[PDB]
């Protein structure tokens, strides 16, 4: 669950829960979220 | 694959190419493509599919 690396061309929201902020993240690239972040849904081709 | 003489085919997302034809990469790594282009490839030799 921690550990997300979205496939090449893709993207995942994270909701930063200290913030109330959501953000986008793309590139062919490995993401960790944290403790408090909590990403939304899984990665959908962008 | 290859394509005979006489013949083409036509693969989605073309690989992006420099002005010698070789084969640009992403700084990840990655292969640089073209989104949603189709191009036609005559007889030549047994190129891989990327």
């Amino acid at each position: 669950e921690f550990i997300i690396r979205i496939p090449p061309y893709h993207y995942i929201h994270v909701l930063d829960q200290n913030s109330n902020v959501s953000r986008v993240e793309v590139g062919p690239k490995t993401y960790i979220r944290q403790d408090n972040e909590r990403v939304l849904f899984a990665p959908m081709r962008m | 694959v290859t394509v005979p003489p006489r013949h083409y085919c036509t693969v989605a997302n073309p690989v992006s190419r420099d002005a010698q034809g070789l084969v640009l990469f992403d700084v990840t790594g990655q292969v640089r493509l073209r989104h949603a282009d189709l191009e036609i490839r005559l007889a030549q030799d047994p190129f891989p599919l990327y």
